This record gives structure tokens, C-alpha cells and sequence, in this order.
């Protein structure tokens, strides 16, 4: 084993070119020369909610079947707003 | 379904044991739970099996948030077997590890009990495949098994990891997120099981042992694997098992057919279709 | 929208009736958002339908007179088989939109009845099932290049097959 | 040894018994392929490094093996007895298979439709 | 994460060396051979080799590490992998 | 409902957003992890007030957004079902997405 | 901050405090829900023996 | 401190 | 980057001593130990329970228990 | 167990779940009243109620039911009616449970000569 | 990497080769560090009992019987360093190893923005170029005159002369660019 | 390229198997062409049917991911062999050991699926009762018909 005498100066020879070249690679001071909070929740969650809603209430809420939702739950004792009937209570149990 | 995640769970809870890479054992739970959640669909809960993936996300996705800042805060190191006293270098996501930890498994009233719980009940009380029923009973076990086994090697041991040492939690960007996940997992399987509108009827008459038999197994999981864990110090040469090699190579499911299924197909491409 | 062709059942929404102290957030957010979205939104479609006003216009749906059937005039006569293919096309283009129109009107009552579909949705799937024979018999196993040719041949073997049961 | 290779899990090489014959032929042999090595480095990399070099590199082996893989296919293809059965069955037997499968199940579903037991419930696109 | 140096390097290689019992902490110098200089076994440098690479959490490939028998060596070995002296 | 079908599309719309802003010049601009981050946040809020309709009222909905293409009696048309099992796993999404955009900041951060 | 060699490193305060604030809400949930729910972990109601219920009760003739 | 990274040419 | 004195590192006290111990008893040495020595040394003495790990922060968990069942008895 | 008893005992005494009643319903049972249904056809459906849930404890889930929209957003103020419903279905599957022993113990009785 | 392997290993390699994979793999069975270097004094005295036999035939048979030995008892799943082949991270950042002649088709506007470090490069690139000849000269006379060769190359043996065959070796991309 | 520096027909002298060799770049010992089959291979070598990923990784290959040299000559598999292809490096355990173990597991698996489906798990209850004759019309019974009634008892 070991490096021959040979190796050992091929090397030595790369090492100190290979270091010159990272060196080099190193960039200057001025060397990117570049040439010559409510404001968030106004911009990205009110502007386009009101786009939103538009669509929504003017043209998917004109259209037939195009909201749909399944009846609210009635429970016995319970006043319809729109017809005023008032759900009779239930049966007493034990 | 009920068979198909039942043979999953009980393959990938045997896999994860034996698996010396932290994000290769959360994967292998996730697999495991995704087989348990098939079982909950063989059984007509579908509602439960829901409710667990919604339980199951966070404490996941908090598992899987500190092993990565492990992993970053050493030299991107995955394997368990070079990391340990994680506990003591680590405080803070040893901690939210843990708590992970005992959510995936059946901690009384954490993020997974208000699902695994139910589950384990559930497939208790109903007619079942008595196959399917005890695999999944022996999965549910593995689970704590592997659990203790990524928190003994990674937190309860002498430092494993290289000498020079730069580790460093202290970041708001690492600690926010995995605080926000670990309020996830202590209180969101809380909160939704009670918000959420009654969907199924629960069956809770059953004797004391199927009531128990979560917790039961769960620390009997623990237990066990504490003390294999322990026996790893003593100073006796550990030998290849059968077994353990049929966990630790996946069961043999890649290294098969992942070379003979693409093998004949390319071979029939190239030398029948193409050539002849 | 005509209710007639969609029916719509009338809503039948319960009485808030609270039982608690604390206050429901989603009334104050429902408060805050008729304020903030509804409104503004409200008064730019209130100006945009005054300028409709405005530069009003109107469009009519168009009327086609009915021609002689395929049945009506000879066999390798090109014009009457045009005309008569032509206004074939049309009725079936227009069978097609009735069939999705009860179509609709299934899927928004599986959806309004919801976990009662089983048991108040019978009128609309009998609908479906009725209108559907209709549309099968009329239609079904004609190629991709039906025709009223085709159709007509359809029914006549249906219409000898049915006399034949008939007489048996 | 205990463990028996397979054409998809091949011997390895520390327990292979012709890595451990110190012949000089067989020392003589991988001299010489080591040499073969070394000479085709040898022009490898003085192209690679060629400051005046403006192209790639064409490969000779590269298209070796695309023409043997295509063009030279046919040129050096002989008919014989394996040859053709093989190219028949690989040809037609697939065909006639298939056809034999679609032609029942199309036959037994046009005897059910007109028996009329076929339920073509909402069938409407077809 | 700190980037490494060369007399960094230097400095825990020798430490690591100076923790080995054969290698007595005196006499122990950068150019100094293993086996002409510190008459050590082929066995014990690769114990070297292997305590080198837990040391610095990467691998020295066999044919690589076979030729390494200094301690210079070895430190330049690292440094040329690495990169170091930008 | 409007405002149930307005917060329905606006998580959308917020999701869209940063997709948008990395084909324009203001992702050179801004912070875009932050920026994405944020929308995540913002998306999770605003999924945050279905989830409280549904669990005091337990409607479900079915929202037909737009009409793509009929073909033959068979319409294919933009629709959403938003009932118990989305609006839950929108909501646990969006917050498991939230945490893990904001550590991937920190994770990814020399990449 | 500070890279340190073979040697336990220095563990911020905020770190600390914070592992320990969340461990111990952890604990603390954890007891709260058993001391006023024990009955999810233990039982809700006495499975009854079914070997006791008495023939007349069961409808049983002889 | 700053080493430049070689890139391609994303100019055009 | 000043590197700790190497003098610090030692055997005894560790269960490298033990394993010396052994080695001895077979009649061997292990010239790497004290390569070893700083995992168990110092900081990093002392052997973790998984009690200790499960029960980190118990005992602030029992005391806020305390407290707020005596909150809500007093309420 | 039932199912030790069946799988390694005799199988002939034992229920088969499926076949759960056989005897005739009034053996033994010389006056045997129907079971009571407290909640309508129609309130259940104004109600809901899966048909999962529309059993003999419905006109508690309904109650619950109520109780939960009305209190929201307190979501812990529905405990006692929770529980009564929980109780009702208790006692359900404990008249099931009487059910099966009562197959079994017919079973048995079978067993003459 | 850097060393090109020879047409064969000898016994001495060989052997070295099996030891340092015996105590990799022992290291992966015995996870602690105690348990490990305990094992491995153990490991290293079964090595050392034969270090001296002079039958180099016996010594074949020793070998291999080792070898059956490993794969047999080998770690079904040993631990990899993470950058080695076959660990997680091997080849991560092969994708931002951009060749440094990328370079050469940059706008002048995206050179105008590392002035000097496109005025090293042109001195590199000149050094380059003076350097090709003498280096091709200097393999061409190196040439052994029998056939038998290696990859090994030659250092540079005048003065003002660069390693042949040296631009990859340098300016190759860093490990973490 | 010339029409001497491409593949050929199959070589019928040591004369011409030598000249394959040389275009080859391979020693005339090593060299070994298919079987003349006439399947079309013609002069084209035999090279060993071993996978890319068996090659030495440590080493600095012409084609880096390929893991070849330039000039070497290509395995007539090269595109199936590819280091994401099909892999044939050796195993821990037998090709037939893991055979026979991943299929005993399934076998096992499957055979105890069964004998649970035989052997169902249950728990000592009756069928769950419904009210309203098992929920008629609720479950989409006809209204205009009239079910057998069916009478639950305690
Ligand atoms: C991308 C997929 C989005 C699908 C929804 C399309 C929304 C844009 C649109 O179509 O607007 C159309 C609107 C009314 O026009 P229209 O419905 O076509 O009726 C006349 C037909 N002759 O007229 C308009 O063009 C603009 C309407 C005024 C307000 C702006 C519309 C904003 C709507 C945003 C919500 C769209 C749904 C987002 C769903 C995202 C899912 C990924
Ligand atoms: C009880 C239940 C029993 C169920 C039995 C199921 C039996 C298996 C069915 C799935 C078949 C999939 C076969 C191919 C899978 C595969 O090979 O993909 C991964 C593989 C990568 O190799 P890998 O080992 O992962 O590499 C690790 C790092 N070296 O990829 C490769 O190496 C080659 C990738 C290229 C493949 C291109 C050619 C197609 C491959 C054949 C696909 C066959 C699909 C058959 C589907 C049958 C079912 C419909």
C-alpha cells in the first residue's frame, strides 16, 4: 500500500490547483452587481370574496338546482318561520 | 375489506418492528393505520373510519415534523442506530415526539383515543372474521411495540451521533408549527368528538376485558418491547432470526417481485413484441 | 328559472329558539359579512343592472314549423328525407335536454330529501324511470348513425313484435 | 456454501471460487482486460479534456448497440422450426384467445336481450 | 453547522489519534508513518481508517483508504473531499 | 347560502393565489414561503366558519359552479359536496398544510 | 448557537420551558379527562350476567 | 464567505 | 473551535469499564476506549427511564390538576 | 365463552345468531305485550334520523338532537341527554342479550329423550 | 474515488476488506458502543490468531471460510453513511451540480454581474489552453512501451507543467454547491 | 463509421471471431457470441446478464449513472439493467428461501382467513330490532301494499 512517490507529487500538484480554483471561486465584495398589517387580509380575503360572492348570489344563485341543501332538522316544538306551524310535542314516556 | 386491512395491519405492524430508519418506522405506522381504518370499513363504520383519519392527521404530520428536525438538527442522519439521548439534547421535540407518540397509540384522551378506542371496541363487538379480529388485536399491540422502539433508540440511550455536536430547535419557524400540531393531537379528537352530530350507534355493553382490551394490549406492547429493548445492553451476540429477517427485508414482498414481475414484462417487450 | 319545469318544494326552516348564554359567532359573522360583502356587492349589481335598463334589448326563441315525417313521403326522395331527417335531429337533440332536465330533477331531490331519498324521492325516480323506458324505446341501439330511418325502423319491429304477443 | 443463487439474485463475488485462483493465466487475463481498460480511459478522457474540443463525445459502443439492436435484426434472422412456432403462437394464439372470449360473452349477452332477460335498467348512453 | 477548516481538520485527527493506546501522545506528529514511524498493524490502520470516518460522519472507500499512512495524508484526503480551502 | 358557498369558494380562490403569483415578476419580489403561507393560514380561517354552520345546523350542500360540457343526456358540470366527511377534512387539511408549509421555511431553507 | 465537541451543548431557555409547558398540559388534560370521564376508559354500564336471569323472566315453560 | 454557485443560463 | 483537553477522557466510572473488565478476564485490551469515554462522560452521564421520559412534566400536570379541581369545587 | 361452547362443545345447543328467534314467540310467555315506540313515523323523518338510528330510542336521539342545536356553540351541554340516550340503547341490546339466552336456554330444552 | 483499482486485490487486500465489513456489520448488530467495541476486540483477536500462516493455502481456505461466515451472519440491513452509495442522500445534490462550462453560454447582461470572477475564469481558461500541448506531449512520451497500462497518471515533471490530463479533477463541482 | 466497425453476421472462423473481438474491444478469450439460433443477434457478444447495480460505486465511470466506461462494450439488456430497472445484485437470503417464506405467509394468511370465516367471531345476542315492520316504508317500501307484519316482543 501508500502512494508511490508519484501519486504523492500528482497529488500535491492537484491539491494546490484545485485549491487556487475554490479559492477563485470566491465572490468579491461587489461582485452581485445588480443592475438599477391589515393590508394582506384587504388584499387576498375581502377584494376577492366580493368577486366571489357576486358570482355566487347573481349567477349561480339564479340558476335552477345550483345550491342545493339538505332541509334543516325539526324537532318536535318547533315554530316554521314561514308558515308559523308549531311542531306538536311528543308522546309522554316513563 | 375487512380481511384486506386486517393482513395489512398485521404485515406492516411486523414490518415497522426491525427498522433501523426513523421516517421508514412512521411510514410503515401509516400503513398500519390505513390498515386498520380498511378494517373499520369492513365493518360498516364508515363514519368511525373517517373520524380516525381526520384524528390520525395530526399527530402523523407531528411525527413525521420531529423526526425531520432531528434529522436537519444532526447531520442528516435517518437512522436510529446513530442517534439516541434525543431526551436530554433535545428537549423540546423529544417532548412533542412523545406526545405523538402515545396519541398514535391508545392514550386515554388524546387526539387517537377518541378513534382507536371506538375502533378496537367496535371490532370487539360485532361478528367478525375471528382471523381478522385476532391479527388486528396483535397489529394494535405492534403499534406501542414499534413506538417504544423509535422512542428507546432515538431518546432513552447514551449519544450514538458523531462527536461534533450543532444542534439547534431554536427557530420559530421549527417550534410554532410543531406546537400548533401537538395542541392538534392533545385536544382536536376531543373537541370534534363532541361536535360532531351523532352518525352510528356505538355498542358500549361488554365485559370489563373487551372494554379494556386497548389499554391492555397497548401496555402489554409496551412492556414487551421495554424489555427486549433492554436486553439489547446485555453483552450476548445477537443472532439472525427467520423472522427478523423476514421483517427487517419487508417480507420479502420487494426484493421478489420487484425483480421478477419487471423482469418477465421487459423481457416478453423486448424479445417477443419488438424483435420477433 | 320556472318552477313549473323545476320544481322547488317551499322551504320550512325552524325558529332559532336559543338555550344558552354565550353567543353564536355565526351570527355576528353573518352580521359582519350582509355589512362588509353583502352590501357593496349589492349596490355594484344595482348599478350594473341600471345601465342594463338602459340600452335594453330582446331575443326570441325561435319557432320551427313541422314538416312531413320520414314517414310521409318516398322512399329515395333526397329533399323530403333531408327535411324530415333534419327535423328529426332536432327532436332528438331536444328528447336529450329533457332527458337531463329530469335528470336534474332527481339529483336535487336526492340532495333536498337527503337521508329520507329513500321514501320522499319516489315521485322523481318513478319520473325517471317512466321518461327513461320512454327514451330506450325510442331511442336505445341506434348506431352512431342513427336516423330517423332507424327509428322508424325500430318502431316497426317493435309494433310487429307487440301485435304478435298480442295475438299469442 | 448455504446459499444458492438464482438468475435474479446472482452468487456474489467474496463467495465466488473463481475470485480466489491466483493462476498466472487468469492474473495474465485481467492484466490484459485491465489494460484494454486503460488505453480506452486513455482516449476517453484526453477527448474530455481536449481545451479545443467543441462537441460531444460520440460513443462508439453506443450506436454498436443501436444498430445490433435495430438495423442488424433482420440480416442475421434464419427461419427455423422454434422460430416459426414461436412468432405463430406469439402472433395469433393471443388473437384467437381473445376472440373466443369476446365472441361468448357478446353471444350469451344478445341471447339475453332477445329472451328479454337482460335488466338494462338506466342504460341510456351506450 | 459549522464549515470545516484545514487546521480543524488537523486538530481532530490528531485528537482522535492521541485517544488510540498504540499510538503513545508524543511522537505523534503530522508526517509521522504508521508503521515506518509508529510501527502499527494493517489491522490497526484500518481501525484508523474506521475511527477517522465515525469521526467525520463519511466513508473513505477501501481503495482510497489502503494509501493513506500519515496522518498529512489523511487530513488531506478529508480536505480534498470537502472542499475546504475555498 | 351565500355565505356558506362564498367561504366554500374563496378557500379555492386563496389556494389559486400563490399558484398565480410564481408565473408573474412579484416572486422576486415578495417572500413567497411567508407569502404561501400565509394564504394557507387565511384559507384555514376562513374554512373555519362552514365547519361551524355544519355543526350547528348539519346541512349538507351540493354547489354546481359551472357547466363544463353536455353530452347526450349526460351533463358534466363543476360540482362540489360539501357535507360532513369535506368540510372536517378540509379544515384538519388545512391546518396539518399550514404547519408543515411554515417548517418547510425552515427545512428547506438552504435548498 | 454554539457548536460544541463531544460535550453536552447549552440548552436555551426557551426550549426548555416550552418541552415542559407542553408535556405538562399534556399530563394535565390527560388527568382532568380521566378524574370526570373514567367511565370511557373503564365501562358506562354493568354487564349483566346472563346465566342469572331466571327462567320466568326468559319466558321459559318447563 | 460567498462562493458563486454555477448555474445555467436562465437569460434566455 | 477549541477542542477539549484529551487528558479529560478516561475509562473508569463507565461501562467501558466494565467492558475492559471483561476483556481482561479473556485476556485482551481495547486501545479505542477512551474514543468512546465523552458519550458517557460528563453531560451525557447518567441513565435515561422510560418513566422518567413518559412522566416529563407530571408533576406540573398534577399540580394544575390540583388547582383546577379546586377552582371548580370552589365554583 | 358462547363461542367456545359452540365450537368445542356441543354446537346443537347453542344459538345460531342468524336464526335468532326460532322457537315460536310465545312459548312460555302466556301473555307477551308488543314493544312500544314512542317516536312517530314523521318525527323521525323531521328529524333525520338515519335509518340506522330510527330504532326504539329514537324519541331520545331526538332529544338529544335538539338539546345539541339549541345550546351550540357549547358543545359540553348535552351530557345528561347523551347519557339517556346511551341508557336507552343499553337497555336495548340487554333485552337482545335476554333474546339470545332465551334461544339458548329453549335450545336445551329441546334436549328430551 | 480518486484511485483507480488494479487488475486484481491480493490476499492482504482481501483480507483487510473483509475485516473493515466484519466490524461495520458487527457495529450494525451490536447497536450500543460498549457492546460494539467489546465485540469487536473479540472480532480482532479471531483476525490476529491467524495473521501469521505461511501456508498460503490455508490461508485461501481461511478466507474463504470467513467470507461464508459473513454472508451468513451479515446485517440484513447494515448501516450506510449517509453520503456512501446506497444511503439516504447518496447522490441528493447531483441536481445543482451545474459543469463548469454552463458558463459559456451566459448573457453578457448575467456576466455583468460577477465581473471579476469571468476575469479569473479567461486566466484559467488561458492557463488551460498554454497547458494542453506539453500535457499531451508529456502522456504521449510517458506511453510505457509495453502494453501493460494503468489509469494511474503521471505528475508533472518539468517546471511551469500541470498535472496531464488535470481540468475535470480540478474545477469538477463542489460536493455542496 | 464504417461498415468493419459495426455489428456483423454471426462469426463462422477464429478468423473472423478474432476480428469481433477486436471491434468489440474485448479480449478474444472473453469475447463469446449468442448462439446461432438465427434470433437475429448475429455477431453481437454475450455479456454476463448482471445488473448495473452490482458494478463497483466507489469508482469513477465514464457513464456515471450507466455505470460503464466509454468504449465498453454494452450489454444487449443495457435499458431493462439500468440501476432503475431490474436488479439482480445478490441477497442476504436465497432467491428460494424468500420464495418459499413470502409465499408459506400468504398461504397461511389466506388458509386462517377462512377458517375464521368458518369460525365468525360474535358476541351472545339477538338480531337488532326495528320498529314500523323493520322500518317498510322508510327503507323505500311500496306505500300502496302492505307488508307481513312483523311483531317485536320483550
Ligand atoms: C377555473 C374554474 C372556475 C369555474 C367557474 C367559472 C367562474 C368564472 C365564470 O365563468 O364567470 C362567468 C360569469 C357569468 O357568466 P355565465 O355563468 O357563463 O353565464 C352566461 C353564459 N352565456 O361572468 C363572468 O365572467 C364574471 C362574473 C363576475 C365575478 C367574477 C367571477 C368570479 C368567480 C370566482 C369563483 C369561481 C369558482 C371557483 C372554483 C375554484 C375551483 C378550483
Ligand atoms: C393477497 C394479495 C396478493 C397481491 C399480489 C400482487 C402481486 C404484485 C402486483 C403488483 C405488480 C407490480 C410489479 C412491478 C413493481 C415494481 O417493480 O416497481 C418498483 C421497481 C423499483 O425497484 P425497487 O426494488 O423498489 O428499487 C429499490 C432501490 N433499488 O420498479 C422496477 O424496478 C422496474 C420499473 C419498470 C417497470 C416497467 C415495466 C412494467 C412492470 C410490470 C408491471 C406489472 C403490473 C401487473 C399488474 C397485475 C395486477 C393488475
Amino acid at each position: 500500500s501508500g502512494y508511490t512517490p508519484d501519486e504523492k507529487l500528482r497529488l500535491q500538484q492537484l491539491r494546490e490547483l484545485r485549491r487556487r480554483w475554490l479559492k477563485d471561486q470566491e465572490l468579491s465584495p461587489r461582485e452581485p452587481v445588480l443592475p438599477p398589517s391589515s393590508l394582506f387580509a384587504v388584499s387576498h380575503v375581502l377584494i376577492p370574496m366580493w368577486f366571489v360572492h357576486y358570482y355566487v348570489k347573481y349567477h349561480m344563485a339564479t340558476k335552477p338546482y345550483t345550491i342545493v341543501s339538505s332541509k334543516p332538522r325539526i324537532f318536535p316544538g318547533d315554530t316554521i318561520l314561514e308558515t308559523g306551524e308549531v311542531i306538536p310535542p311528543m308522546r309522554d314516556f316513563p | 375489506m375487512l380481511c384486506l386491512g386486517a393482513l395489512t395491519t398485521l404485515f406492516t405492524a411486523i414490518c415497522a418492528l426491525t427498522q433501523n430508519d426513523i421516517k421508514k418506522i412512521i411510514a410503515f405506522s401509516t400503513s398500519s393505520q390505513l390498515g386498520l381504518m380498511m378494517v373499520t370499513l369492513g365493518m360498516n363504520q364508515p363514519h368511525l373510519a373517517f373520524l380516525h383519519i381526520c384524528t390520525h392527521a395530526f399527530f402523523k404530520a407531528m411525527l413525521f415534523m420531529c423526526s425531520g428536525s432531528i434529522i436537519h438538527s444532526l447531520a442528516d442522519e435517518q437512522d436510529i442506530r446513530k442517534m439516541g439521548n434525543i431526551t436530554k439534547i433535545m428537549p423540546f421535540t423529544s417532548s412533542c415526539l412523545v406526545i405523538g407518540s402515545l396519541a398514535l397509540t391508545g392514550m386515554p384522551f388524546l387526539t387517537g383515543f377518541y378513534s382507536k378506542d371506538l375502533i378496537i371496541e367496535a371490532i370487539n363487538t360485532c361478528n367478525t372474521n375471528a382471523w381478522a379480529l385476532l391479527i388486528t388485536l396483535i397489529a394494535t399491540s405492534m403499534t406501542a411495540m414499534y413506538s417504544m422502539r423509535i422512542i428507546y433508540f432515538v431518546t432513552m440511550t447514551k449519544p450514538r451521533f458523531p462527536p461534533l455536536i450543532s444542534i439547534n430547535e431554536n427557530d420559530p419557524d421549527l417550534m410554532n408549527p410543531i406546537k400548533r400540531l401537538a395542541f392538534g393531537s392533545i385536544f382536536a379528537g376531543f373537541v370534534i368528538s363532541y361536535n360532531i352530530p351523532p352518525t352510528s350507534i356505538p355498542v358500549l355493553t361488554m365485559p370489563w376485558f373487551l372494554k379494556t382490551t386497548a389499554l391492555i394490549i397497548s401496555v402489554l406492547g409496551f412492556l414487551i418491547a421495554l424489555e427486549l429493548n433492554n436486553l439489547t445492553m446485555k453483552l450476548s451476540m445477537n443472532k439472525a432470526n427467520p423472522y427478523s429477517s423476514f421483517s427487517t427485508l419487508l417480507g420479502f414482498f420487494p426484493s421478489i417481485i420487484h425483480r421478477i414481475t419487471p423482469m418477465k414484462s421487459l423481457n416478453l417487450s423486448l424479445k417477443t413484441s419488438l424483435t420477433l | 328559472w320556472d318552477k313549473d319545469v323545476y320544481p322547488e318544494p317551499p322551504s320550512r326552516t325552524p325558529a332559532p329558539s336559543p338555550q344558552t348564554s354565550l353567543p353564536n359567532p355565526i351570527t355576528y359573522l353573518t352580521k359582519a359579512y350582509d355589512l362588509v360583502v353583502d352590501w357593496p356587492v349589492t349596490l355594484v349589481r344595482e348599478f350594473i343592472e341600471r345601465q342594463h335598463a338602459k340600452n335594453r334589448t330582446y331575443y326570441y326563441h325561435r319557432q320551427y314549423r313541422r314538416v312531413p315525417d320520414i314517414t310521409e313521403c318516398k322512399e329515395g326522395d333526397v329533399l323530403c328525407i333531408y327535411e324530415a331527417e333534419m327535423q328529426w335531429r332536432r327532436d332528438f337533440k331536444v328528447d336529450q335536454e329533457i332527458m337531463n332536465i329530469i335528470q336534474e330533477r332527481l339529483k336535487a331531490c336526492q340532495q333536498r330529501e337527503g337521508e329520507n331519498y329513500q321514501q320522499n324521492c319516489a315521485k322523481e325516480l318513478e319520473q325517471f324511470t317512466k321518461v327513461t323506458k320512454a327514451y330506450q324505446d325510442r331511442y336505445l341501439d341506434l348506431g352512431a348513425y342513427y336516423s330517423a330511418r332507424k327509428c322508424l325502423a325500430k318502431q316497426k319491429q317493435r309494433m310487429l313484435e307487440e301485435r304478435k304477443a298480442a295475438r299469442q | 456454501s448455504k446459499y444458492k443463487p438464482a438468475p435474479l439474485a446472482t452468487l456474489p463475488s467474496t463467495l465466488d471460487p473463481a475470485e480466489y485462483d491466483v493462476s498466472p493465466e487468469t492474473r495474465r487475463a485481467q492484466v490484459e482486460r485491465l489494460s484494454i481498460r486503460a488505453r480506452l480511459k486513455r482516449e476517453y478522457l484526453l477527448q474530455y479534456n481536449d481545451p479545443k474540443r467543441v462537441s460531444h463525445i460520440e460513443d462508439p459502443a453506443l450506436i454498436r448497440w443501436t444498430y445490433a439492436r435495430s438495423a442488424n435484426i433482420y440480416p442475421n434472422f434464419r427461419p427455423t422450426p422454434k422460430n416459426s412456432l414461436l412468432g405463430a403462437v406469439a402472433g395469433f394464439g393471443p388473437l384467437i384467445f381473445w376472440y373466443y372470449v369476446f365472441k361468448t360473452d357478446r353471444d350469451r349477452k344478445e341471447r339475453l336481450i332477445q329472451e328479454g332477460k337482460l335488466d338494462r335498467k338506466f342504460n341510456i348512453s351506450y | 453547522a459549522p464549515p470545516l477548516t484545514l487546521d480543524g481538520i488537523k486538530d481532530r485527527v490528531l485528537y482522535v489519534l492521541k485517544l488510540y493506546d498504540k499510538i503513545d501522545p508524543e511522537k505523534l506528529s503530522v508526517n509521522s508513518h504508521f508503521m515506518k514511524d509508529l510501527g502499527l498493524d494493517s489491522l490497526d490502520q484500518v481501525e484508523i481508517i474506521m475511527a477517522m470516518e465515525d469521526e467525520f460522519g463519511f466513508e473513505i472507500p477501501d481503495i482510497d483508504a489502503e494509501k493513506l499512512m500519515c496522518p498529512q495524508e489523511i487530513v488531506d484526503y478529508i480536505a480534498d473531499k470537502k472542499d475546504v480551502y475555498e | 347560502m351565500n355565505i356558506f358557498t362564498t367561504s366554500i369558494l374563496l378557500i379555492f380562490i386563496l389556494l389559486l393565489s400563490p399558484i398565480l403569483i410564481s408565473m408573474s415578476n412579484l416572486i422576486k419580489h415578495i417572500n413567497f414561503p411567508l407569502y404561501t403561507t400565509t394564504s394557507i393560514k387565511f384559507s384555514f380561517i376562513i374554512s373555519l366558519l362552514p365547519l361551524l354552520m355544519f355543526f350547528h345546523n348539519n346541512m349538507e350542500y351540493m354547489i354546481t359552479t359551472w357547466h363544463w360540457v353536455t353530452m347526450n343526456s349526460m351533463e358534466l358540470k363543476m360540482s362540489f359536496k360539501t357535507d360532513f366527511f369535506s368540510i372536517l377534512f378540509t379544515s384538519v387539511a388545512l391546518f396539518v398544510t399550514w404547519s408543515i408549509m411554515q417548517f418547510s421555511s425552515w427545512y428547506m431553507h438552504s435548498d | 448557537i454554539q457548536p460544541r465537541y463531544r460535550e453536552f451543548p447549552q440548552l436555551t431557555r426557551s426550549q426548555v420551558i416550552q418541552g415542559e409547558f407542553l408535556s405538562s398540559l399534556m399530563w394535565f388534560w390527560i388527568l382532568w379527562r380521566f378524574w370526570h370521564d373514567s367511565d370511557a376508559v373503564l365501562g358506562h354500564f354493568s354487564y349483566p350476567d346472563p346465566s342469572q336471569w331466571t327462567d320466568e323472566e326468559l319466558g321459559i315453560p318447563p | 464567505k460567498r462562493l458563486f454557485v454555477v448555474k445555467p443560463s436562465l437569460y434566455y | 473551535m477549541e477542542l477539549p483537553d484529551y487528558r479529560q477522557w478516561k475509562i473508569e466510572g463507565t461501562p467501558l469499564e466494565t467492558v475492559q473488565k471483561k476483556l481482561a478476564a479473556r485476556g485482551l485490551r481495547d486501545p479505542w476506549a477512551r474514543n468512546e469515554a465523552w458519550r458517557y462522560m460528563g453531560g451525557f452521564a447518567g441513565n435515561i427511564t422510560f418513566p422518567s421520559v413518559i412522566l416529563k412534566g407530571f408533576k406540573w400536570g398534577f399540580a394544575a390538576f390540583v388547582v383546577a379541581l379546586g377552582a371548580e369545587y370552589f365554583l | 365463552a358462547h363461542l367456545t361452547r359452540r365450537y368445542l362443545w356441543d354446537a346443537s345447543v347453542e344459538p345460531d345468531p342468524e336464526k335468532i328467534p326460532s322457537f315460536p314467540p310465545d312459548l312460555g310467555f302466556p301473555e307477551r305485550k308488543e314493544r312500544v315506540m314512542v317516536a312517530t313515523q314523521q318525527e323521525m323523518m323531521d328529524a333525520q334520523l338515519t335509518l340506522q338510528q330510527r330504532d326504539y330510542c329514537a324519541h331520545y336521539l331526538i332529544r338529544l338532537l335538539k338539546c345539541k342545536r339549541d345550546s351550540f356553540p357549547n358543545f359540553l351541554a348535552c351530557k345528561h341527554e347523551q347519557h339517556d340516550w346511551d341508557y336507552c340503547e343499553h337497555l336495548d341490546y340487554v333485552k337482545r342479550m335476554k333474546e339470545f339466552e332465551r334461544e339458548r336456554r329453549l335450545l336445551q330444552r329441546k334436549k328430551r329423550r | 474515488a480518486f484511485c483507480a483499482p488494479p487488475a486484481y486485490l491480493t490476499h492482504q487486500q482481501k483480507v483487510l476488506r473483509l475485516y473493515k465489513r466484519a466490524l461495520r456489520h458487527l457495529e450494525s448488530w451490536c447497536i450500543h458502543r460498549d457492546k460494539y467495541r467489546y465485540f469487536a476486540c473479540l472480532m480482532r483477536a479471531r483476525f490476529e490468531e491467524h495473521k501469521n500462516e505461511k501456508d498460503m493455502m490455508r490461508a485461501t481456505q481461511l478466507l474463504r471460510e470467513a467470507e461464508e461466515e459473513f454472508w451468513q451472519n451479515q446485517h440484513p440491513q447494515p448501516y450506510i453513511f449517509p453520503d456512501s452509495p446506497g444511503g439516504t442522500s447518496f447522490e441528493r445534490y447531483e441536481c445543482y451540480k451545474v459543469p463548469e462550462w454552463c458558463l459559456d453560454y451566459w448573457h453578457p447582461s448575467e456576466k455583468a454581474m460577477y465581473p471579476d470572477y469571468f476575469s479569473k475564469r479567461e486566466q484559467w481558461k488561458k492557463l488551460r489552453m498554454e497547458s494542453w500541448d506539453r500535457e499531451v506531449k508529456q502522456l504521449q512520451e510517458e506511453t510505457s512501451p509495453d502494453g501493460i497500462m494503468t489509469e494511474a497518471l503521471p505528475p508533472a515533471r518539468r517546471e511551469g507543467d500541470l498535472p496531464p490530463l488535470w481540468w475535470h479533477i480540478v474545477t469538477r463541482p463542489r460536493e455542496r454547491p | 463509421m464504417t461498415k468493419d466497425m459495426l455489428p456483423g453476421s454471426y462469426p463462422r472462423t477464429p478468423e473472423e471471431r478474432a476480428a469481433a473481438a477486436k471491434k468489440y474491444n474485448m479480449r478474444v478469450e472473453d469475447y463469446e457470441p449468442y448462439p446461432d439460433d438465427g434470433m437475429g443477434y448475429g455477431d453481437y457478444p454475450m455479456l454476463p446478464n448482471r445488473s448495473q447495480h452490482e458494478r463497483d460505486p466507489w469508482y469513477q465511470w465514464d457513464h456515471s449513472e450507466l455505470r460503464m466506461n466509454w468504449g465498453e462494450p454494452i450489454h444487449w439488456d443495457l435499458d431493462m439493467y439500468i440501476r432503475n430497472r431490474v436488479d439482480t445484485s445478490p441477497t442476504p437470503v436465497s432467491w428460494d428461501v424468500m420464495c418459499k417464506h413470502l409465499f408459506g405467509f400468504v398461504a397461511f394468511m389466506v388458509f386462517m382467513f377462512w377458517v375464521g370465516h368458518v369460525f365468525p367471531s360474535y358476541q351472545p345476542v339477538g338480531p337488532k330490532q326495528y320498529p314500523y315492520n323493520n322500518l317498510y316504508l322508510e327503507r323505500g317500501g311500496d306505500p300502496t301494499k302492505e307488508p307481513e307484519p312483523v311483531v317485536h316482543y320483550d
